[PDB]
RNA sequence: GAUGGGGAAGCUCCGUUUCAAAGGCCUGAUUUUAUGCAGGCCACCAUCGAAAGGGAAUCCGGUUAAGAUUCCGGAACCUGG
RNA sequence: AGCUUAUCACCCCGGAAUUGGUUUAUCCGGAGAUGGGGUCUUAUGGCUGGAAGAGGCCAGCACCUUUGCUGGCUCCGGUGCGCUUGUGACGGCCCGUGAAAAUCCACAGGAAGGAAUAGUUUUCAUGCCAGGUCGUACUGAGGUCUCCAAG
């Protein structure tokens, strides 16, 4: 068989993914949250999509339509910038950091569960940055955090902390340590 | 000039193979066949196949070339394309998780219209009549099917109301001439303007749709048959009688939902249409109604069912062996003397369609020879042989029938 | 010759084989799609 | 239903029903509209041309049988008396000695009116030795002289019988030993069965035919190569091969009427040869293949060709290098094909046992063709193992016809 | 000698099939969760480079101050449809 | 343009030393010679048509004249250590084994198609239409190349 110039690159990228060994804080990634953990994560952050352009632009103009002519609490959506959540995080105004393994540059999101580790935020890399942008009308998001949450999903979100707590930080406690990618 | 090259020039530039159409189209399959069917494009047959190939003897279809190449600029094309877009822009929306932007999507979606593509096809409305021929008989068939995961049932009630709408016109202005109830359905003959249309309406049972069939290329002939026969009714109600669309009567829908219902409001010449003037019908249950009531109606009478109740009245139409009341004030008929009664026009005596006897068969309304042989050419001898086993053919068979008659005649 | 102009269609071919193929195709569908359900009754 | 759709008359089972309450929901409906969908946009459309006229008008306006008597109607003479296959017939000029020919080893001398053998002579011996047969045999054309040919194999022996008497007979065995392949004295044996002389050759004759005077007969040979025709000459016991090559395989070669011209007729060709400058002059091209026999019209204007997959054409030599007409109604190999002398008739045997009888009138001063009508079938003969009539030849002053089959029997037919 | 690539501060040079996604044809009832295209066949490479190389087919007679296998008369042939 | 004309080569019969056949030149034959018989290619010739109606050689009769007409003959042969050129079969000279492509044809293959008011197929015969651009005059003779060549 012969393939295309690309296709060849990206399967020798792949097989180089695997074959190299690699530092502890890369391969702390792909070390990553299970099916069952990841979809419970997702059953409660997806009850806090940010408002689409659309549902924005129509209420707004609701506002307009009624307000004119002839008391609501802040809303709680799930925050979802880089800068933002690296913001909130230091500031401890993350309850859940939700992190993607899969990032364009690797570097971008290296220092992010060691310094979540620092201030004591409970993380959880999650697979994919396009599975985190489909709950942020974005395509891809790199990291999604829930700073505040309603009542009646607050017991679930602590428990998903302590769910997270047990499943990935102590079944993950020797990633830190370990060399990833010596596989023969 | 420089030697031309030989199968590039006459036969090879006036057709197309239809991988050749589909691939200069850059279209699917599928919708080069639906462009094909709704632009009323078919194969076309070459002097020489050969040289309509390039030189190979094979199984090819030859499409016209200026046909296809007439068929590349077009709106239809465009709208189609537009959909594969929306397509996958919807599956981006619901494979994502947001609902509300993909219903967004929906209400910012407009469709292909088929309007001018009957413009171009039927320029004259006496044109759009004589293809109504074969429209009326797709729409009549969709009406009498149960919907299925392939054919949704605003498809079929939409079909339907077309042909309620074409029932209740026909009804309206009086124009029936023939009759013919066959094995297959019941055939109408109508002086449509003029030019005598033909359409087959099948009986009111359910039908096995075997899974044989394809209900894709049927849909695009519906889809195309649909819109031609919205333009043709708006036409012909438009121009001699009534306003278009008629409102249905909810209750009376909820009663037939056939052509007692769905009255229409306005603002002869034919003896068919001057027959069953002021007589009133009672058409009972054990009859199809709906088959029926339309002929009593076209021509001039009255109806009233056994149907509607779960006078004024002279005949009954039963078919029954054994007869219960029995009045003095009525006259008793099988409905073969009505479908009689259209085909002459002359008001057939009722004498012989009596409840409990035999019907009349029911007719449609539709040596030195072999020695001068011999100074013909082949070019002749082969086409005389030709007419003469074509004469023998037809005669034989005449033969097997006045045989066959000879021989049901004794018994 | 006192011939009469009209038009004429030819016998599409492959009428009879593609009818038959149909046919079966239509059955076998049916039939996987049979295998399908017991063996998601597996799961 | 044994039948495959849609090569079917109807798509349906015509069925009787007195109630119309008991008409069923026919099933086979979509079915029906589906094809007829498939029949708009799959099959292709052609302009057709529907022939609408009755059949009576593609026989050709040709004048009934009737008004053109006389010709022969049924057998009269029936010639029973051979153990063998008729083969080949011949008739003299003056007309009563008929000469047959046939696979049991004997030519017999027959008459026209009786039906009496008045005559026998066997020439081979050992007859059912299938290695030679008398092939074709011919009276001389010269008035009152009476000298019969017979090639049998591989020699040809002039035979003149004792039947006449004197001065007819010396006249025809004076022009033998006057001239005194090779000619030679016949031996005793040879003197027994009356043969004048023998010219013997290398392979096997198959046709002869004399010259309008009777000094000169031409001999084919198949598979003789290039001396495949000979023309021999009694006069001076000279054999000539007029010719230095032959294309292919020649069939049969006759003399025109007249003037001095020979029509060799190849298995493909029948070709015109003058001999007053011996060389090619015109060159047929039958539409059939293999080619039987040819005759000449007694005018020397047209021509006929039999031909062996069942063709018959008639040759314009003033027309065309095709044929003006062919016909082609015989259901087997046309065997024989020969004009009557006097009157305007040709007749057309083949092997299947039956003679067809035309009439055909030649226009010779205007610049009009000539017309061909056919007359009547001629049957009664009997097969014998897949071969019909072998010969025939008319009669040379009235429309009489003698046939000749594989009945072992030849046939006279009359008026 | 372009193209792909690779040099060169560069003007431009190397290279001619090279680790190029280099394209042109066929099959089909319309492609079974319902009208969004599936399966197969073939594997070298633009182009320029010959009025003496390879190449479809035209001759004779006549005609001007000067044109002829070209014009005229006659008679031909080749190629494509 | 229509017939016709052949060396070579091949096919059948035939089986050869007592060695035969054969070239100008000694090669050929039981892997089938001489011989007997046939097939093929149209080289190149012949006859026929074009075509004698054209061209040539004469002759006679009219003329201010842009005035030509009217009759003939235009045929039958031969020959070569000749020159020019074309073609055929051979024989040497080499391990020197003898440009490419456009274009055209052919074979093997067996897919597909083909009948009862024109079945399928046109490498058969006849008939219809069309063929663009540019060069084209002349010269071309210590001093560029090339063709024709009388006694």
């Amino acid at each position: 068989v012969k393939w295309p110039e690309y296709v060849r690159v990206q399967r020798q990228k792949k097989i180089l993914s695997i074959r190299l060994k690699v530092p502890p804080t890369i391969a702390q990634f792909q070390y990553t949250l299970d099916r069952n953990t990841a979809a419970e994560t997702f059953k409660l952050f997806n009850k806090y999509r940010p408002e689409t352009a659309a549902e924005k632009k129509e209420r707004l103009t609701k506002e307009a339509a009624a307000v004119a002519e002839g008391a609501s609490p802040k809303p709680y959506a799930v925050k979802y910038g880089l800068n933002h959540v690296v913001a909130l995080i230091e500031n401890k105004k993350a309850k859940l950091v939700l992190i993607a393994n899969d990032v364009d540059p690797i570097e971008l999101v290296v220092f992010l569960p060691a310094l979540c580790k620092k201030m004591g935020v409970p993380y959880a890399i999650v697979k994919g940055k396009a599975r985190l942008g489909t709950l942020v009308n974005q395509k891809t998001s790199a990291v999604a955090a829930l700073t505040e949450v309603r009542a009646e999903d607050e017991a679930a979100l602590a428990k998903l902390v302590s769910t997270i707590d047990a499943n990935f930080a102590d079944k993950y406690d020797e990633v830190k340590k370990h060399w990833g990618g010596g596989i023969l | 000039m420089r030697i031309k090259k030989k199968n590039t020039r006459g036969n090879a530039r006036n057709f197309i193979t239809r991988s050749q159409a589909v691939r200069k189209l850059q279209v699917s399959l599928a919708d080069f066949r639906r462009l094909c069917i709704f632009k009323g494009i078919y194969p076309r047959e070459p002097r020489n196949k050969k040289k309509a190939n390039k030189g190979s003897t094979a199984p090819t279809t030859f499409y016209y070339a200026k046909d296809i190449q007439y068929l590349m600029h077009e709106p239809v094309l465009a709208k189609f394309r537009e959909h594969k877009t929306f397509a996958r822009k919807l599956t981006r929306a619901l494979g994502r998780g947001e609902v509300s932007s993909a219903k967004r999507l929906e209400e910012n979606r407009d469709s292909y219209t088929l309007d001018h593509i009957i413009k171009e096809r039927y320029p004259s409305f006496p044109d759009a009549i004589r293809d109504i021929d074969d429209a009326l008989n797709m729409l009549f068939l969709f009406s009498n099917l149960p919907s299925t995961n392939q054919v949704s049932s605003k498809i079929i009630n939409d079909a339907q109301k077309i042909c309620n709408q074409w029932l209740a016109y026909v009804a309206k202005e009086r124009l029936v001439r023939k009759v013919f109830v066959s094995i297959k359905g019941v055939y109408y003959q109508a002086n449509i303007k003029g030019e005598e249309v033909r359409w087959l309406v099948p009986f009111k049972f359910p039908e096995n749709i075997p899974s044989d069939v394809d209900f894709r290329i049927m849909l695009t002939f519906l889809e195309f048959y649909s819109t031609l026969l919205h333009f043709v009714l708006y036409k012909l109600y438009t121009d001699s009688g009534l306003i278009y669309p008629p409102k249905l009567d909810l209750k009376k829908d909820k009663i037939i939902s056939g052509l007692s219902s769905y009255i229409l409001e306005s603002r002869y010449d034919s003896p068919v249409a001057s027959l069953f003037s002021a007589f009133v019908f009672y058409v009972s249950r054990e009859v199809p109604i709906d088959i029926l009531e339309f002929l009593i109606l076209s021509c001039g009478g009255n109806v009233i069912s056994e149907a509607a109740m779960d006078s004024k009245v002279t005949h009954q139409i039963v078919d029954r062996p054994v007869l219960k009341n029995k009045v003095a004030g009525r006259t008793y008929i099988q409905p073969q003397w009505i479908f009689d009664c259209i085909n002459k026009g002359e008001l057939v005596p009722a004498n012989k369609y009596l409840p409990g006897e035999a019907l009349p068969p029911h007719l449609s309304p539709w040596e030195e020879k072999k020695l001068k042989m011999i100074m013909m050419s082949n070019k002749q001898k082969k086409l005389y042989k030709k007419m003469k086993y074509s004469n023998a053919k037809k005669e034989e068979q005449a033969e097997n029938l006045k045989k066959k008659k000879k021989q049901i005649a004794k018994q | 010759l006192n011939s009469n102009p009209e038009i004429l269609l030819r016998k599409r071919r492959n009428a009879d084989r593609t009818r038959i193929e149909r046919q079966e195709l239509a059955k076998k569908k049916r039939e996987e799609q049979i295998k399908k359900k017991r063996s998601n009754k597996n799961k | 239903e044994n039948t495959e759709y849609s090569e079917r008359e109807r798509n349906f089972i015509p069925q009787k029903y007195s109630a119309l309450r008991k008409v069923p929901g026919y099933g086979e409906s979509i079915r029906e509209r589906f094809e007829r969908s498939l029949d708009l946009y799959l099959a292709p459309r052609v302009r057709k041309n529907k022939l609408n006229i009755d059949p009576n008008s593609l026989i050709p306006e040709l004048p009934s049988p009737k008004d053109l008597r006389p010709f022969p109607i049924r057998c009269s003479t029936i010639y029973a008396g051979h153990k063998g296959k008729v083969r080949t017939l011949s008739i003299d000029p003056s007309g009563l000695w008929l000469a047959t020919g046939s696979d049991d080893g004997t030519v017999r001398v027959w008459e026209i009116l009786t039906g009496r053998e008045v005559y026998r002579t066997t020439l081979i011996d050992d007859e059912e030795n299938p290695d030679y047969h008398i092939e074709c045999i011919e009276w001389n054309p010269d008035a009152n002289n009476g000298i019969l040919a017979v090639a049998v194999g591989e020699n040809i022996h002039l035979i003149v019988p004792p039947i006449f008497g004197y001065d007819i007979e010396n006249n025809g065995k004076t022009k033998i030993e006057d001239g005194f392949a090779q000619w030679n004295k016949p031996s005793q044996k040879q003197l027994e069965k009356d043969i004048c002389i023998t010219i013997s050759c290398k392979k096997t004759v198959k046709k002869l035919s004399w010259h309008r005077k009777g000094d000169y007969f031409v001999t084919v040979q198949p598979d003789s190569g290039n001396t495949s025709v000979l023309i021999h000459q009694v006069s001076k016991h000279l054999t000539q091969s007029p010719f230095k090559k032959s294309k292919g395989i020649i069939m049969d070669a006759k003399f025109h009427p007249f003037k001095p011209q020979l029509f060799v007729c190849s298995q493909r060709y029948v070709r015109i040869y003058d001999l007053s400058q011996q060389i090619l002059v015109k060159k047929l091209l039958p539409g059939a293949r293999w080619l039987s026999k040819i005759d000449i019209h007694p005018r020397g204007d047209n021509l006929i060709a039999s031909s062996f997959d069942k063709r018959v054409l008639w040759h314009d030599l003033d027309l065309a290098s095709t044929p003006y007409k062919t016909l082609r109604y015989h259901e087997k190999a046309v065997r024989s094909v020969n004009f009557h002398k006097k009157l305007p008739l040709f007749s057309s045997a083949a092997d299947d046992g039956t003679i067809h009888v035309f009439h055909a009138t030649v226009y010779d001063d205007m610049m009009k063709n000539p017309m061909i009508v056919p007359l009547k079938k001629l049957t009664g003969h009997k097969v014998i193992n897949s071969l019909g009539v072998l010969d025939a030849i008319w009669h040379p002053r009235e429309a009489w016809l003698f046939s000749a089959g594989a009945d072992n029997t030849a046939r006279l037919w009359t008026t």
